[PDB]
């Protein structure tokens, strides 16, 4: 079983978005009004699931093939790849990376999406993989389209892919969103702008990666992820 | 001062989180293996229990699109981190509220006692992380049990909550669902009865 | 019939791309090696077709509806609109604007396109319209995807829409390409870079136009076009 | 100096120009009205002629994806600018090379004489603009007729070409296609026999 | 017989003052805590009253004559004039412009004003007019004095004139305040500073306009007003 | 992106708004023609109704200096924009709360049904804009009628309010005031029972 | 975008390249082991062939200081990267043009067929890289065989050359040199008959 053998650097909750960001309207009633209670790290917080023994299907990381209903999806073929490291720069191997997204026209395959843009019969919008022994992950997909939504009267999400990353403990687990280099919707989005620091926003922008492209086939984007730094315990209980 | 690489910032999971993390709930086909809400095979050691709850916003309305991750010790106080659908017990699981009733469920065993880093026993607890549309960074809490009053009163984590009235928000209520032992743990994100949320 | 009643400002052929731009490989053998011969404007050059009496179908400007085979195209729904003016700032009304493009995945509906990305059964890729009495045009379409092509070994066109504009004479007629604000492929493209002056490249970049968007429906881009300045003849033959 | 707004810069039409401007050639359905290569209804005034040609690159190879626009006076020396598929004659038309043989065709009438801006007669001519993959800004030329030698020798536009040998590149060759009067006008973009191209 | 024929550009509610601006104390209890609910424009929102046939008295725009009780008001004689346009720069003709203000000493003719500065027996402080066919309006008045008020313990409004403008629809209707060039009270006022963006504050500052003054008579200030941009509907319900 | 001229920013109307827009309420004389609270003359077609209400702040206290503008269809569901005091009906009017009691009144007819931009019928409503001291930009709301329950349930605007409980805040209560049909519509700017406010 | 470390830029080998890479040709002594122009020892399996050729500049003049590197499969279509002078066959070698006559020679076996990355057979070929004074970055080409016409016609690399006439520049001519099977492969760097050069 798991052991308490490390500590994780405390989060900067001014680098992360705060809970109450009223321009993102749904945050108003879904943000605590009392302060978070700080607690010291114990085995409950410094351990978490490892997914090395989860059974992955052959196409779980390949959204061009994992919802195959007679053909290929319509849209901009792209590889999305990167490295997961911690704040000390150490790779995070064998960690679970999950992603979900709309199709090329901004339509989600979800029962609650009422946007008029059509579903793509060959696109589902879900991927997962494990980082390799050096911390690298890779997905193949189509670039999602921007998504209008009922926030302000003319609000549109930039093109984006939702990400979840487990990391070594429940203290490191993170959900975030990837945006695409140059997208003019990024500075206008109230969800992006839930992050107060512009340098933090830049950390969510994936860069065009021509080096990783397959000529005559697909482009590529690179999105590196940084989880909380992990260190050994020291000088405790004395 | 020493400044490390900044952590990637959080963003909301959004209301279509189910596409990625709760496929059946999205209305979609599932893969051969999914991480979900049945932590214990029938023959896992310990007391088999159902956990259930609803999630409320600051106006007292159900948060029907919430997604929860849980992490708990097994009945013997051991964290089983080698996730595997063939395990008798997994310490990790996922659940989500139904869209009609706003209710999530978890099938598990009552966790055994684990010590904190100073060697002091913590009362039996489930660690919970809550995600949803409108939640920019997930909310951490703990589910404790109302039939562990003696242990709860001595828990070094519950005791870090300054007001006893706020400690009460973390105590799940024993009940019965379909005649089986259950505990209900409602979460109030904001306002009257606001659930304690942790930073660590 | 047409009359010779105006002169058109001489083109700046260092603002336009030159003929020989070898990084665009097909230009090498398809560029003249002799100098152009300058000739004065006559009625042959200062007149041209007007298309006010051309019969347009109801959906000729609407690429979401003009190749209807049972549904809507997959892709980022957008309006592409702008104004055609001359170099003196005068609107160019009742002028023919034509456009053509690939689908959301960068596939063209042309017999000679061998790219593997699929056709969209509800998308053709052709539009036309006439500017209105104030010089404005409008199309509705989906945003095209980047297009790999056999130039260098890993070359990709930025997302683009081909445009043709007639204007008042054969001296004003122009074919060009529209690119999209922020696209990181733009600085890398040898066709874009056939234009030597970076300020001229910027004139081909359409801007996101939230004011013209239809909420919960489609985004919009604005692309203004400038044709050669037209002036009255003066002090000729004396 | 006085600097006006800059003109929008040209770009190549590319090899799929037919999608937009020559729909049938792309392999695609046509619209009810298309601008194409038959300038004259059978009863239009004047001498009915076929024009045809091939386009060569600097290596002597066919440019199979070229797109041409033409502008010419009617038989009476009048430019008919009110484009209409119901007109007896349109001064404007479009054509494109076939992909197999690289040959374009135009059905028209021989143009009448028009005067230049100084009142000097120009020899009968077709104004041509050539577009293609590899051509960054279209090439302007003129097609004159080999059976108008006297007029050609006096044309104030042909006379602006310094070398008589280069003037010869603009003179179409009378021939017969299917027994009907035709003129062939081959264009050589580059190298030996390079066609004169104009700026105006 | 009003018709739905236009759309109005969505408001930037970070350019406008937000509801909750606590240094303006009365805003604390008079600001919604729930998010506004965005709704699409319908004929209910895109129409509004036209006041072309409201009956104006001869002096309704002339505050020097419209409260005449034996003489002229005391104070700095000024013309206040400007143009009403929309965000596209189009004039807004035949629109209702209303204004109200304190007298030269900062005293309002209102039963609830208990400031010790005296009323002026020849001054009322109310004007109205219609913009002309080119969008221009004009008032004649006296420059109002600053106004102390029970916000903080030593708060003073800058000299100001309240304005209401109808525009083409209930969606364009606006109430605002005009301030005067150079007034050192402007940066200190919590009502001015309810506007977060300093560039937006500048849009409320009327400029001295010597060109519009009557020598040996009255000075003049220029205050231009911009209402929401109006455009034709396009590509709706298809 | 394309940036237009910015809109002139809003400011509060302040507590002396009635000097400019409700002259009598300020304690001052009126002009020959004023825009006020009687939208319908007695001979106007439709059901003649009195509307009345009070406005509350976040502490539950009356907002005694409120100024309201209203815009509604006539009984046949047509908006009448040609404002004229000679008209039997005007679609526009103004009212204000009394300083002692905090009550506003309007004399009108019940509006007919008007379709939204997609052709879907909206339930009968009056559009309201609320201005006052403390309100930096006016608040938009709608007054619907409690005797139009079937129409209200199907209104495409009411249905954009996510929580049914909040929809209830927009429903005026039918009553009788000195023998005349009336509807009471209270507005709560903040807190318990907060009135839905719109952006468009 | 993602920018990697830039590659070290190329420079010409210059006219004294043989000091470093063809020691004998410089007029200097050799080391015990040199990389040179005999890829096959007599006992190597396959058809033993002599290759020879001359290199021409844009004026049709011999390039007498050319240096060539070659890379080819063995007779069974396998690339042998373990370079060793003890081997019966090496896939790699070097040659240079003689200063008097301008001719290079290679002694090898005809390569077997190797598949491209999509599994499509390529016609038998030798990969060549050409270096010299005046050549700033080396030129890549391929030598194919005129007695493999059927395979050459179907080669997916040859088919990427748009003009059939240019494909002909890559086809070596079978002949006999003092009683041995040989193929002549001339390279024309520039102008008439210019050899196809590749980028990859
Ligand atoms: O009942 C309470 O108020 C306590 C809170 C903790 C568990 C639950 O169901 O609600
Ligand atoms: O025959 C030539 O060389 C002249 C050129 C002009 C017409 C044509 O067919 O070619
Ligand atoms: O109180 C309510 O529930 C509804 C609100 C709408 C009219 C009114 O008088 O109050
Ligand atoms: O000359 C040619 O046509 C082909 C070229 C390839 C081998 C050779 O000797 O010359
Ligand atoms: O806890 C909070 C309470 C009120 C507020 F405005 C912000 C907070 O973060
Ligand atoms: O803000 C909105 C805009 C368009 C729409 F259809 C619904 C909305 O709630
Ligand atoms: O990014 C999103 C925005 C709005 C929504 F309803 C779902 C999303 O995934
Ligand atoms: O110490 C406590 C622990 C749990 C609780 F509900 C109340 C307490 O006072
Ligand atoms: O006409 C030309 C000839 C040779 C060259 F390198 C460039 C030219 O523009
Ligand atoms: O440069 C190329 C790259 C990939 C391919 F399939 C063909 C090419 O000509
Ligand atoms: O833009 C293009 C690029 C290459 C091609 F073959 C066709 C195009 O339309
Ligand atoms: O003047 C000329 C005109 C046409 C031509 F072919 C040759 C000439 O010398
Ligand atoms: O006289 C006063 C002075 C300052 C203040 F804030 C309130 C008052 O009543
Ligand atoms: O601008 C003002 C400030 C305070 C007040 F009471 C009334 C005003 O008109
Ligand atoms: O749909 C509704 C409309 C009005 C209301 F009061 C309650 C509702 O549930
Ligand atoms: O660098 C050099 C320059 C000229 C030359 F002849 C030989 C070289 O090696
Ligand atoms: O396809 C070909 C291959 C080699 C050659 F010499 C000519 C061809 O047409
Ligand atoms: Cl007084
Ligand atoms: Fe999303
Ligand atoms: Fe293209
Ligand atoms: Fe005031
Ligand atoms: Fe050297």
């Amino acid at each position: 079983p798991a052991q308490d053998n490390s500590r994780f650097v405390i989060r900067d909750r001014n680098w992360h978005p705060k809970a109450l960001t009223p321009d993102y309207k749904t945050s108003i009633a879904r943000s605590p009004r009392q302060a978070l209670v700080s607690i010291p790290q114990s085995i409950s917080e410094t351990t978490g699931p490892n997914f090395s023994h989860l059974g992955f299907g052959a196409h779980d990381h390949d959204l061009l093939l994992n919802f195959n209903n007679g053909g290929l999806p319509i849209g901009e073929r792209i590889i999305v790849a990167g490295r997961v490291v911690d704040q000390y720069g150490k790779p995070v191997p064998n960690t679970l990376v999950e992603m979900w997204q709309a199709n090329a026209g901004g339509r989600y395959r979800h029962k609650n999406d009422r946007y008029l843009a059509p579903l793509d019969p060959n696109f589902g919008g879900v991927g997962r993989c494990l980082t390799d022994s050096d911390g690298y992950y890779s997905f193949r997909t189509i670039k999602p389209g921007p998504y209008p939504w009922r926030n302000g009267p003319n609000d549109w999400r930039p093109a984006h892919i939702h990400f979840g990353i487990s990391g070594p403990s429940i203290a490191t687990k993170l959900i975030t969103q990837l945006y695409f280099e140059g997208d003019p919707l990024i500075p206008m989005c109230p969800i992006v702008k839930s992050i107060a620091n512009p340098e933090a926003v830049q950390q969510l922008i994936a860069k065009l990666d021509m080096n990783n492209a397959n000529p005559m086939d697909c482009l590529a984007y690179r999105f590196d992820i940084v989880l909380r730094g992990q260190r050994k315990t020291h000088f405790e209980n004395c | 001062p020493i400044e490390l690489l900044p952590e990637t910032p959080s963003q909301t999971a959004g209301p279509y989180v189910h596409i990625g993390l709760a496929l059946e709930a999205a209305g979609n086909p599932t893969r051969d293996q999914e991480i979900w809400n049945r932590l214990a095979k029938p023959d896992a050691p310990g007391e088999h229990i159902l956990l259930l709850g609803q999630v409320y916003d600051g106006n007292g309305h159900l948060v029907r699109d919430s997604f929860l991750e849980v992490w708990q010790a097994d009945a013997n106080g051991e964290y089983q981190d080698a996730y595997n659908l063939e395990n008798a017990f997994n310490s990790f699981g996922r659940t989500a509220t139904t869209f009609d009733a706003g209710e999530w469920t978890l099938h598990t065993v009552k966790p055994g006692v684990v010590n904190n880093a100073a060697g002091v026993p913590m009362a039996p607890h489930i660690n919970i992380s809550l995600f949803a549309r409108g939640i920019n960074i997930h909310l951490h809490t703990r589910l404790y049990f109302d039939d562990e009053a003696q242990a709860n009163a001595k828990c070094p984590v519950l005791n870090l909550i300054e007001q006893p009235q706020r400690r009460e928000t973390l105590i799940a209520k024993r009940c019965e669902v379909d005649g089986k032992t259950a505990y209900r743990f409602d979460i109030r994100i904001q306002g009257e009865g606001e659930t304690v949320f942790f930073d660590f």
